């Protein structure tokens, strides 16, 4: 039902991710919240690799995934 | 549904 959004988001990190280690760095982050099951290594990691304006899409992107709690919660981590 | 997981699949799909 929400599966086109996944592809969409991931379509357009690989748009503005021409380069295969940033993609391995933010495999390793979503890796990271499946087994650890926490928000707050993600907000971390993620902006490593997302902190730039080109890069920002993937912050807003991923969190859609996001559950609506872990949501609120990273909503707060994040600066917004 | 696991949104995280699904985009995860995609992933290593998309790469073969």
């Amino acid at each position: 039902m929400d599966r086109k959004v996944a592809r969409e988001f991931r379509h357009k990190v690989d748009f503005l991710i021409e380069n295969d280690a940033e993609k391995d760095y933010l495999y390793d982050v979503l890796r990271m919240y499946h087994q650890t099951m926490d928000v707050a290594v993600l907000v971390g990691d993620l902006k490593l690799v997302i902190n730039e304006p080109s890069r920002l899409p993937l912050f807003d992107a991923i969190r859609p995934l996001i559950p609506l709690k872990h949501q609120v919660e990273y909503d707060q981590l994040t600066p917004r | 549904g696991s949104l995280l997981k699904e985009v995860l699949e995609d992933y290593l799909r998309l790469k073969k």
